[PDB]
C-alpha cells in the first residue's frame, strides 16, 4: 500500500465489490458502387479472390453475424462482408485483439439509403485486478 | 601512426567501461563457441565464463586507448589494474 | 600608450598603425580610475612566451583551434598589453581543489 | 538487418560530405526517364509506364523488376529518377545566397565587384571561416554597386589598375518569392532578374571568386543553386498503399510531382510551338511554384498552396523538422522492439535490483542465447514448451537463418538443434533488462533490473528505488527493454546495474531511501521504549535472508528475557562498519535518544530514522556503500525493509480525525493568536488612515502597510500552527509520521488543526477584483485581514465560505504554473544535454568533445569520480592560531612541547635532538603554510567541502581493525610519520604525464586534498590524539592511496551529458532583497538575458570602514539617481517682459535679495516640495547651481532659498518663445540628473553580517554597511570613493565580464547559478555547472544555450540539426559543401553506429602472442 497503493480483501470482490461490467459496439455497413454492385453480407469462404482475414469465420451463422449470447474470444471475426471488384475480396470485421467476452446484441437495420447496418455488442465482466484504478 | 607502450600518461587501471566490453566481448565470442582459455570450473553462462576469464587474467584482448589529438597506446587485459 | 581626458580624433586614431612593429595602445582615463585588474572576481592572467605557447600545444596535445580562446578587448588583454596569439595561463582557484591551470589564445 | 548477403565489403560511415548534385550529374545517376504523370496502370490495366513510377525506379504489388536490382521489396533501396525542368527554377531555400552573390558578383562579366586593392575585402578574403569569407565579402560588394573598369592601386593614387573590365551598375536585389527585383538609375528601372538570366552569371563567376565565397567546384558550385535537373524520389520516400487491390494510394509527395509534371509539359507547349511570352511566364512560374511547393510549402510566401483536401501537401521540409519529423523522433527518437509497458505496484520483498514480470510478458519477451554446449540441452527442453509453458522457445533460428516457428511447426517437438543456431527463448529468473520510468532526464531514471517472473499482471519493483525513478504507486507506467547481445546484456549489468547508482554522482549524496511503512517502522522500533519477546523476535531474526543462525544475547534477562528494538535491527547492519552522527540534544548519555552511534555494526544510541536509513550523504546508506559495497548495500535495503515492516506488520499503524484534534485550551489559545495579529492589523489599518505610516526605502505608502499587514497575519499563522505542534503528545500518529520524516511537515498540522492563513496570486494578497472591494459580498474599500484572503480556521474546523473561495484562486496560481514551468524546464533540459551531448572525459584526463575542444585541463578542476566524494573538513582553516599550535605544534627541544614518552616509544630520547626537530619545522611550518592558503581559497571559514576519500572512515576503521589501546605509547619514529606521507603525497595521481604542465596543472589539482592529508596526518595528532601503530599508520597510508586512484574519473564517462542530467533534472522540482526566483531566474542565465527581470548591482564599503554607519549614509545619496522630476510639485510659465521686475508678487521680494548682489521675456517658474528636497538633502543652490551649468550661458538661474517657505526657482534665457521656453521644461525634468549615478534607483541600506579572522586567529562575525541597489551601470558606480572595487558585485553577468575580464565573466555567471542551486535549498557538486558555465566562456565571451550559440559553432553539420534547427541547417551544409566529422555522439547517432562514448571509446584486438601463450 505505500506511496499512495492499497491492499484489497478478495473474498469480498468474490461477492460484488467493486465487480462491474463493460460493452462496447462494432460498426459496418452493406457498401454500393453505384452500378448496383453491393458489399456482401454472409460467411466467405477463399474461391476465387481468396483476400480474406484469419479469425474465425466458423462462430457466425449464414447472415454474416454472430447471433447474440456466443462467446467471442480474441481476434475471431463478429461482422462478415465479402468485397466484389472486377469475387471472395474480404472486408470482414473481427473482435479487437486485446478485448474477450461474450456477444450482447445483434442489431440489424436500413440506413437512410437503405444500406444493411450492422451494431454488434461484447459483454465483458470487468473484475477487480492487481493493478487497477480505484 | 601510434605511441609506443612506454609513455603512458593513460591511467594504469581498467576502466568500469573497459571491464564491461572486455568481459562482454568474452561474453560474445564465448557464446559464438570460441576457444575457451580457462578450464571450465562449473561455468557454463557465456557472459560468466568470460567473467572468470579476467579472473585467471587469460584474455587475449588488447585495448587500443586512441588520444583525442589522433595518435594511440596499447594495454592487455594482463596489463590493466583491475581495482574496479 | 595614450591617456586622454575625453576621446582621440577618428581622424588621429588612423595614424595608429602608421608605425609598424610598434604597436600603439588606447586607454582612457574612465577606467584607469579603479585598477579594473586588482578584483576579486579576476584571477591571474599571464602572457606566456613563444616556447611557453609551444610547450603547452606540445604536451596538452593541442591546436591552435581547440583552446579555450579570449577576447582582445578583454580589460585584462590590453592591462597586459596583449596582441593575437599570445597564450594566457590563468591560476584561478576551486571549490573542490584548491589551484587549475586554465588557458587561453588571444583574439 | 537488411536481410540476405551480399559479397559486398561491410565498413562504417567515416564522412558526410554535403554537398549540391549538379544539374550534369542528376541526368546520369538516373534509371528513369519521368516524363507523364500517368503513374502506375497503363490506362487502368494494372502496371507502370515510362511515367511517374517504374519508368525504370521500383514496382509495388510484391514485385521485383526494380531494373535489374529487383530485390522483392525489403533489401531492395529506393532507386532514384530524374526530370529535366523546362526553364530554371529557384530551389527554394537556396534563393538566400542567390540574392546575396547578385550583390557581390558582376551582373554582366561574372567577377567580384570588389577585389585585392580594397584593404577590408582584402581582410575578408583572408578569414579562412567558408561563410564569415562570405559575411564579410557580401556586406563589403553589396556597398559598391558599380564594378570598376580601372581603379588606383595600393601604392599611389595617380596609378590605376585596368583589373577587371566592365563598369556597369549593380542592382538593389529585393525579393518577390519567386523573381528577384533589380534597380539601376535618369528615373528607376528596375529588371526582372529571371531563373535563366541570373544561372548564366552564375556560371561565368570565376572559380577563385565562388571559392573566396562559401562555394566549391566539386561537391557543391553557385550554379547548381539554380535546378534544370530535379531528381525524382523513388517510391519508398512517395508510397503506394493500395486500398485492397483495385484502388489507388499515392503519397501527397506523389502529388506534387504529377503537379510539377503537368507545369513542365505546359511550359513545353508554350515554348516548343506558338510562343506567347508574358504567358509563358505563368507556366514557368508554376513549375517554378510546384518545385519552390513540393520541398517547402510552410513558408513565408502566403499561399501554403492546398491541395483540394485543404492540405498544405506534405513539404519535405516538413518531412524533417522537428519532433516526430525524421531527425527527432524517428532517427534520434524511435519506437523499439523487445519492449514492454505495464502499471505499478509495491514490493517489501524484492531485493533493490530486482524487477516484477508478469508471466505473459515473460512469455511474450525473447532473447537469442547461441547452441552452444553450456547450454544446448537446456534450449532443448525450451524448445519442447515452445510459448505456454513460462520457460519455452517463440522461434528456432538455424545455422542458415531459417525462423522455426515453434508455435506451428511439424517438427516443433523434434527439433533436433545443432550449435551455431540460436533458439529464441523467453527472458526468464533472474535476467538482466532496462526498467524506465518517463520523463528519462536522469541517468538514474533509466536502470537495469534483475527479472523475477511473477504472476498477476503488474510491473512490481522495490519500494527503495521508489525514489530515483520518480515513482507512485498510483498506477504508474514504466517501460522495459530486452537485450539481445550478450555483450549488451554485459552493459547493462555493468554501468546500469541499479546497486551501482545507489551513490548518486549527480550530487555526491546517494539517491535512494527507504520510504514510509519503513521510514516510520524502524523509528518506531529504534527506540529505548521498544522490546520485543523471543517467539516474535526468532521470527524476526530468521527474516533476515543472511543470518548467521545465532541468538543474539537479549540485553535484558530479568523478569522476562527481553530485546530491544536496536539489538535487533543491528542483526541486519553489517559489522565492520562506523558511524558516529550527534545533534543538539545528544550528550553521549542522549536523554533524547538524539544522534547515531553505530559501532561494528550494532546500534549503541540514537534513533534510526532520515538521519540514517533515508538518503543522505552522512546516511547509513552512504556509509555502508563506500565502507562495504554495491551488490553489498543493496541487499541491506532488502534485509531492513523485510525485517521492519514484519515488526510493522505485528505493531501496527493509522491516522485518523483523532490526531487533527488538539488538546482543549490550545485550540482556544489559537483563535487567542490570529486575534491578537488581527488588533495589530488595526493599529497599521487606523496609522494609514490618518498618513503617520513611515514608509520605507524603495516603497509605496500602499506597499508600506500591505507588506507589514501580511507580517504580523503570517508571524501569527506559523505560532498558531506551532501551538498544536508540541501539544500533540509523542502518541500522536501524524507527529510520529514527521518525526521520522515518512511524510509530512509543521505546515501542515498548521493548515489542519490551527490556521490556513494568507492567499495570494502574483505575490499579491488577493486584491479588488470589483470596484476597490473584494467580493459582492464586501464593503467598498475593504484591507481587511479577511477581506484581502486571510484564513483563520483550520481544515479541520471547515472554513467559511469566503475562507474557502479565497482559497480557490490562490491554489489555481498552484495548478497553472505547474503546467508552464513543468513544460519551459522540459525545454530547458533540452538545450543543455543538446549543448554539452559530445563533452565528456579523455585519456589527456582532458575534457573535450565532438572536435577536441578542451573545457577543463582536469576533469572538476580536481579529476575525481563525482560520487567517490563526501564532504570532509579541513581542521586546518579552524580555531585561533594558538588552538592550532596546541593540536599541531610539536617542539622535540621543549619540555612543555614534546611529545610524553606515554605517546611514542621513542618519546624520551626522541626530545633534545637536532636534525629530528628541523624535521618538525617542515611538519608546522607546511601547515601554517597549508592554514593560509586554505584561509585564501575561501575567506568564509568554511571546511565542510566536498572532497573526496573520507580520511575520517579510513581511521574510524583504524583503531577497531587494529585494536589500538591508547594506554601503552605507539611505536612510530617522529622520522616515521612525517615522512610517511611524504612519500604517500607522490603516489595520489591525477594525470600520469611526465612533463613539465602534465606535472604542473597535477600538483594544482591534489592541492586542497593534500591540505587535508596533512590536517588529519600531522605528527601530534597522529600519536597523541590517534596513538596508531606503525602497522596501523600503513594501512591508513594505504587504505588512502588505492580509494584515492578509484576516485580518478573514468575516461569515457559522459560528463557533459552528465552534468545537464543533474542541473536539467532539478530545475524541475523548482517551486517558485527582490531578485527572480529560480525558475525564470535560470531561462535569464541559460538564454543570456542582458534585459534583466531584476537587475541588481550589490556594494562593499571601502576596505576600512566596514562597520561606519555614516559612511554608507553619503554614499546612497551620492549614488542614488535624483530627478528634478523628484524635488518639483508644478513648472509654470508666466509673461514677465522686464529682467529686473517680476509681476509675480509671490516671487516680489524674493528677486531684490538675489539680484543686487538683454534678458528673456517668458519667465519659467517652478515650486519645490520643501520633504522631497530635503529626502535627498538639497540646498536651492545646489538645484540652482546644477541647472546653471546645465544650460550654461544662453539661460540665466534665480531663486528663493531654503529659508524662504515658497521653494522657486525663476529662469529665462537670452522673434518666437512662448513654444521654446515650453520645449524646455521637457529637458529639464527628465534629464537634469541632480544626485548620484544615472539608472541606479532605490539605493537601500544593508549592516552585511560578514566574517573575518578575529585579531587572535578565531573566525568571527563582522556587521558591516553594504549598499544593495536596484540599478545596473558599474562602469562609473566603481569609480567611487566610499566603496571597495573589489568586492562590488552586480547581478547582471553581462556587466561584470565586460568591465573585468573573461575569466571574471565565468565567475558572476557561476555565483548567478549557484544562487538558482540554493533557489530550491537542493546540491549539485561544483564540477556540473562549473563545465556549463566554462561552456558559455571557452568560446571567449558568453554564448547562449540555443540555436544561436552552440548550434551555429564549429560542431559538425549533424550534431547542429539534431535541434531546434532542422532542414534549415542542413541546406548551408549543402550549399557550402560542408562536411561532418562522425566524431560527436549526435554523428554516429543518426548512423546506428557504436559512438566513441565510455564502451564506444576505445577499440579491443587481439594479439596472437598473448592469444598464442594460453594453451
Ligand atoms: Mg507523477
Ligand atoms: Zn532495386
Ligand atoms: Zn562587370
Amino acid at each position: 500500500n505505500q506511496e499512495d497503493s492499497m491492499i484489497m480483501n478478495q473474498s469480498s470482490i468474490d461477492r460484488g465489490l467493486f465487480r462491474s461490467l463493460f460493452f462496447r459496439s462494432y460498426m459496418d455497413q452493406e457498401k454500393k458502387y453505384g452500378m448496383s454492385i453491393t458489399e456482401t453480407f454472409e460467411k466467405p469462404q477463399r474461391t476465387n479472390t481468396l483476400r480474406m482475414k484469419h479469425g474465425t469465420y466458423d462462430k457466425l451463422d449464414d447472415d454474416g453475424l454472430i447471433a447474440p449470447g456466443v462467446r467471442v474470444s480474441g481476434e475471431d471475426v463478429i461482422i462478415g462482408k465479402t468485397t466484389p471488384i472486377s469475387s471472395k475480396r474480404d472486408a470482414s470485421t473481427p473482435l479487437r485483439s486485446t478485448e474477450n467476452g461474450i456477444v450482447d446484441q445483434v442489431l440489424v437495420t436500413t440506413n437512410q439509403d437503405g444500406l444493411k447496418f450492422v451494431k454488434v455488442r461484447v459483454r465483458t465482466t470487468k473484475i477487480p485486478q492487481i493493478g487497477d484504478k480505484f | 601512426k601510434a605511441i609506443p607502450k612506454d609513455q603512458r600518461a593513460t591511467t594504469p587501471y581498467m576502466t568500469k567501461y573497459e571491464r564491461a566490453r572486455i568481459l562482454g566481448t568474452r561474453a560474445l565470442q564465448i557464446s559464438m563457441n570460441a576457444p575457451v582459455f580457462v578450464d571450465l570450473e562449473g561455468e557454463t553462462d557465456p557472459l560468466r565464463i568470460a567473467m572468470k576469464e579476467l579472473a585467471e587474467k587469460k584474455i587475449p584482448l588488447v585495448i587500443r586507448r586512441y588520444l583525442p589529438d589522433g595518435s594511440f597506446e596499447d594495454w592487455s587485459v594482463e596489463e590493466l589494474i583491475v581495482d574496479l | 600608450i595614450f591617456v586622454y581626458q575625453n576621446n582621440i580624433t577618428p581622424s588621429a586614431m588612423k595614424l595608429v598603425p602608421s608605425i609598424p612593429p610598434a604597436t600603439i595602445e588606447t586607454f582612457n582615463e574612465a577606467a584607469l580610475v579603479v585598477n579594473i585588474t586588482h578584483h576579486e572576481l579576476v584571477p591571474k592572467h599571464i602572457r606566456l612566451s613563444s616556447d611557453e605557447k609551444r610547450e603547452l600545444l606540445k604536451r596538452y596535445r593541442l591546436k591552435e583551434s581547440q583552446l579555450p580562446r579570449i577576447q582582445r578587448a578583454d580589460p585584462v588583454a590590453l592591462y597586459l598589453g596583449l596582441k593575437r596569439g599570445e597564450v594566457v595561463k590563468i591560476i584561478r582557484k576551486s571549490e573542490t581543489s584548491g589551484r587549475y591551470a586554465s588557458y587561453r589564445i588571444c583574439m | 538487418v537488411g536481410q540476405q548477403y551480399s559479397s559486398a565489403p561491410l565498413r562504417t560511415v567515416k564522412e558526410v560530405q554535403f554537398g549540391l548534385f549538379s544539374p550534369e550529374e542528376v541526368r546520369a545517376i538516373s534509371v528513369a526517364k519521368i516524363r507523364f504523370p500517368e503513374t502506375m496502370d497503363e490506362t487502368q490495366t494494372r502496371a507502370k509506364i515510362g511515367g511517374l513510377n517504374d519508368p525504370r525506379l521500383g514496382s509495388i504489388d510484391r514485385n521485383l523488376k526494380c531494373q535489374t536490382c529487383q530485390e522483392g521489396m525489403n533489401e531492395c533501396p529506393g532507386h532514384f529518377g530524374h526530370i529535366d525542368l523546362a526553364k530554371p527554377v529557384f530551389h527554394v531555400g537556396f534563393i538566400a545566397k542567390i540574392k546575396k552573390v547578385c550583390e557581390c558578383v558582376c551582373m554582366h562579366c561574372g567577377k567580384l565587384l570588389l577585389d585585392e586593392h580594397n584593404e577590408l575585402m582584402r581582410q575578408a578574403l583572408a578569414i579562412k571561416d567558408s561563410k564569415k569569407r562570405f559575411a564579410a565579402i557580401w556586406t563589403l560588394c553589396k556597398t559598391k554597386m558599380v564594378c570598376e573598369t580601372d581603379v588606383p592601386s595600393e601604392d599611389d593614387p595617380t596609378q590605376l589598375v585596368s583589373r577587371g573590365g566592365c563598369g556597369n551598375t549593380q542592382p538593389t536585389i529585393r525579393k518577390d518569392g519567386l523573381k528577384l527585383v533589380g534597380s539601376w538609375k535618369d528615373e528607376p528601372e528596375l529588371r526582372v532578374l529571371s531563373t535563366e538570366e541570373i544561372l548564366n552569371i552564375f556560371k561565368h563567376i570565376s572559380v577563385k571568386d565562388f571559392t573566396s565565397l562559401g562555394f566549391n567546384e566539386v561537391f557543391s558550385r553557385p550554379e547548381w543553386m539554380i535546378l534544370t535537373c530535379l531528381p525524382v524520389p523513388p517510391p519508398p520516400v512517395r508510397p503506394s498503399i493500395s486500398f485492397n487491390e483495385s484502388q489507388r494510394g499515392e503519397d501527397d509527395l506523389t502529388f506534387k510531382l504529377a503537379d510539377i509534371l503537368k507545369a513542365n509539359i505546359s511550359l513545353e507547349t508554350l515554348e516548343h510551338n506558338g510562343a506567347p511570352h508574358h504567358a509563358i511566364e505563368e507556366a514557368e512560374s508554376l513549375l517554378q511554384f510546384h518545385v519552390a511547393t513540393y520541398m517547402d510549402n510552410d513558408i513565408a510566401g502566403q499561399p501554403q498552396a492546398l491541395q483540394k483536401s485543404g492540405r498544405p501537401v506534405k513539404s519535405i521540409r516538413a518531412r524533417l523538422k522537428g519532433k516526430e519529423g525524421r531527425i527527432r523522433g524517428n532517427l534520434m527518437g524511435k519506437r523499439v522492439d523487445f519492449s514492454a509497458r505495464t502499471v505499478i505496484s509495491g514490493d517489501p520483498n524484492l531485493e533493490l535490483d530486482q524487477v516484477g514480470v508478469p508471466k505473459s510478458i515473460a512469455k511474450t519477451l525473447t532473447y537469442p542465447e547461441v547452441v552452444t554446449p553450456y547450454n544446448i540441452d537446456r534450449l532443448t527442453q525450451l524448445v519442447r514448451n515452445g510459448p505456454n509453458e513460462h520457460p519455452g522457445a517463440k522461434y528456432v533460428i538455424r545455422d542458415s537463418g531459417d525462423r522455426i516457428d515453434l508455435r506451428y511447426s511439424k517438427r516443433a517437438g523434434d527439433i533436433q538443434l545443432q550449435y551455431g543456431w540460436k533458439v529464441e527463448r523467453h527472458i526468464m529468473d533472474n535476467d538482466p533488462v532496462l526498467f524506465n520510468r518517463q520523463p528519462s532526464l536522469h541517468k538514474m531514471s533509466m536502470m537495469a533490473h534483475r527479472v523475477k517472473v511473477i504472476p498477476y499482471s503488474t510491473f512490481r519493483l522495490n519500494l527503495s528505488v521508489t525514489s530515483p525513478y520518480n515513482a507512485d504507486f498510483d498506477g504508474d507506467e514504466m517501460n522495459l527493454h530486452v537485450p539481445q547481445s550478450e555483450e549488451t546484456r554485459a552493459e547493462l549489468s555493468q554501468l546500469c546495474a541499479v546497486p551501482l547508482q545507489i551513490v548518486s554522482p549527480q550530487s555526491n549524496k546517494p539517491c535512494m531511501g527507504i520510504v514510509q511503512d519503513t521510514l516510520c517502522g524502524i523509528r518506531k522500533l529504534t527506540l529505548r521504549d521498544t522490546f520485543i519477546e523471543l517467539d516474535q523476535v526468532l521470527n524476526m531474526l530468521y527474516w533476515v535472508p543472511d543470518w548467521d543462525g545465532v541468538i543474539p544475547t537479549p540485553a535484558i534477562i530479568k523478569p522476562k528475557p527481553l530485546w530491544s528494538g536496536k539489538q535487533i535491527l543491528s542483526v541486519a547492519i553489517p559489522n565492520g562498519i562506523h558511524l558516529q552522527r550527534f545533534d543538539e540534544g545528544t550528550t553521549l548519555l542522549s536523554p533524547k535518544d538524539n544522534g547515531m552511534l553505530i559501532i561494528d555494526g550494532q546500534i549503541i544510541f540514537g534513533v534510526v530514522e532520515k538521519k540514517t536509513v533515508g538518503s543522505s550523504n552522512g546516511g547509513l546508506i552512504h556509509v555502508v556503500t563506500r565502507e562495504k559495497g554495491p551488490q553489498v548495500c543493496a541487499k541491506l535495503f532488502g534485509n531492513i525493509q523485510k525485517v521492519v515492516n514484519f515488526w510493522l506488520l505485528h505493531n501496527g499503524f493509522s491516522t485518523g480525525i483523532g490526531d487533527t484534534i488538539a488538546d482543549g485550551p490550545t485550540m482556544r489559545e489559537i483563535t487567542e493568536t490570529i486575534a491578537e495579529a488581527k488588533k495589530k492589523v488595526l493599529d497599521v489599518t487606523k496609522e494609514a488612515q490618518a498618513n503617520l505610516l513611515t514608509a520605507k526605502h524603495g516603497m509605496t505608502l500602499r506597499e508600506s502597510f500591505e507588506d507589514n499587514v501580511v507580517r504580523f497575519l503570517n508571524e501569527a499563522r506559523d505560532k498558531a500552527g506551532r501551538l498544536a505542534e508540541v501539544n500533540l503528545k509523542d502518541l500522536n500518529n501524524v507527529k510520529q509520521m514527521v518525526m521520522a520524516g515518512s511524510k509530512g511537515s509543521f505546515i501542515n498540522i498548521a493548515q489542519m488543526s490551527a490556521c490556513v492563513g494568507q492567499q495570494s496570486v502574483e505575490g499579491k494578497r488577493i486584491a479588488f477584483g470589483f470596484v476597490d472591494r473584494t467580493l459582492p459580498h464586501f464593503s467598498k474599500d475593504d484591507y481587511s485581514p479577511e477581506s484581502k484572503g486571510f484564513v483563520e480556521n483550520s481544515y479541520l474546523r471547515g472554513l467559511t465560505p469566503q475562507e474557502f473561495f479565497f482559497h480557490a484562486m490562490g491554489g489555481r496560481e498552484g495548478l497553472i504554473d505547474t503546467a508552464v514551468k513543468t513544460a519551459e524546464t522540459g525545454y530547458i533540459q533540452r538545450r543543455l544535454v543538446k549543448a554539452l551531448e559530445d563533452i565528456m572525459v579523455h585519456y589527456d584526463n582532458t575534457t573535450r568533445n565532438s572536435l577536441g575542444n578542451v573545457i577543463q585541463f582536469i576533469y572538476g578542476e580536481d579529476g575525481m569520480d563525482a560520487a567517490h566524494i563526501e564532504k570532509q573538513s579541513l581542521d586546518t582553516i579552524g580555531g585561533s592560531d594558538a588552538a592550532f599550535e596546541k593540536r599541531y605544534r610539536v617542539d622535540l627541544l621543549n619540555t612543555d612541547h614534546t611529545l610524553d614518552p606515554s605517546l611514542l616509544e621513542s618519546g624520551s630520547e626522541i626530545l633534545g635532538d637536532l636534525k629530528l626537530q628541523v624535521l618538525l619545522d617542515e611538519e608546522y611550518k607546511q601547515l601554517v603554510k597549508d592554514r593560509k592558503f586554505l584561509r585564501e581559497v575561501f575567506v568564509d571559514g568554511e571546511a565542510n567541502w566536498p572532497l573526496p576519500v573520507n580520511i575520517r572512515r579510513i581511521i574510524q576503521n583504524a583503531q577497531q581493525t587494529f585494536h589500538i589501546d591508547h594506554t601503552k605509547p605507539s611505536d612510530l619514529t617522529i622520522k616515521d610519520i612525517v615522512l610517511g606521507v611524504k612519500d604517500l603525497q607522490e603516489n595520489l595521481l591525477v594525470l600520469r604525464g611526465k612533463n613539465e604542465i602534465i606535472q604542473n596543472a597535477q600538483r594544482d589539482a591534489v592541492t586542497l586534498f593534500c591540505c587535508l592529508l596533512r590536517s588529519r596526518l600531522a605528527t601530534r595528532r597522529v600519536l597523541q590524539e590517534y596513538r596508531l601503530t606503525k602497522q596501523a599508520f600503513d594501512w591508513v597510508l594505504s587504505n588512502i592511496e588505492a580509494q584515492f586512484l578509484r576516485s580518478v574519473v573514468h575516461p569515457g564517462e559522459m560528463v557533459g551529458v552528465l552534468a545537464a542530467q543533474s542541473i536539467g533534472e532539478p530545475a524541475t522540482q523548482m517551486t517558485l532583497k527582490k531578485v527572480t526566483s529560480g525558475v525564470p531566474r535560470l531561462k535569464e542565465i541559460l538564454n543570456v538575458a542582458k534585459n534583466m527581470k531584476t537587475p541588481s548591482l550589490t556594494v562593499y564599503l571601502e576596505p576600512g570602514h566596514a562597520a561606519d554607519q555614516e559612511q554608507a549614509k553619503l554614499i546612497r545619496s551620492a549614488i542614488e539617481h535624483t530627478t528634478l522630476k523628484s524635488v518639483t510639485i508644478a513648472s509654470e510659465i508666466y509673461y514677465d517682459p522686464d529682467p529686473r521686475s517680476t509681476v509675480i508678487p509671490e516671487d516680489e521680494e524674493i528677486i531684490q535679495l538675489h539680484f543686487s548682489l538683454q534678458q528673456s521675456p517668458w519667465l519659467l517658474r517652478l515650486e519645490l516640495d520643501r520633504a522631497a528636497m530635503n529626502d535627498k538633502d538639497l540646498t536651492m543652490g545646489q538645484v540652482g547651481e546644477r541647472i546653471k551649468q546645465t544650460f550654461k550661458n544662453d539661460l540665466f538661474v534665480i531663486w528663493s532659498e531654503d529659508n524662504d517657505e515658497k521653494l522657486i526657482i525663476r529662469c529665462r534665457v537670452v522673434a518666437e518663445e512662448d513654444h521654446m521656453l515650453k520645449k524646455i521644461e521637457n529637458t529639464m525634468l527628465e534629464n537634469i540628473t541632480l544626485r548620484g549615478v544615472e539608472n541606479i534607483e532605490r539605493v537601500v541600506m544593508m549592516k552585511y553580517d560578514r566574517k573575518v579572522p578575529s585579531p587572535t586567529g578565531e573566525y568571527v562575525k563582522e556587521p558591516e554597511w553594504v549598499l544593495e541597489t536596484d540599478g545596473v551601470n558599474l562602469s562609473e558606480v566603481m569609480t567611487v570613493p566610499g566603496i571597495d572595487p573589489t568586492r562590488i558585485y552586480t547581478n547582471s553577468f553581462i556587466d561584470i565580464m565586460e568591465v573585468l575580464g573573461i575569466e571574471a565573466g565565468r565567475a558572476a555567471l557561476y555565483k548567478e547559478v549557484y544562487n538558482v542551486i540554493a533557489s530550491d535549498g537542493s546540491y549539485v557538486n561544483y564540477r556540473h555547472m562549473a563545465l556549463l558555465v566554462d561552456v558559455m566562456t571557452t568560446q571567449g565571451g558568453l554564448t547562449s544555450v540555443t540555436r544561436h550559440g552552440f548550434n551555429r559553432s564549429n560542431t559538425g553539420a549533424l550534431m547542429r540539426c539534431s535541434f531546434e534547427e532542422t532542414v534549415e541547417i542542413l541546406f548551408e551544409a549543402g550549399a557550402s559543401a560542408e562536411l561532418d566529422d562522425c566524431r560527436g555522439v549526435s554523428e554516429n547517432v543518426i548512423l546506428g553506429q557504436m559512438a566513441p562514448i565510455g564502451t564506444g571509446a576505445f577499440d579491443v584486438m587481439i594479439d596472437e602472442e598473448s592469444l598464442v601463450k594460453y594453451m
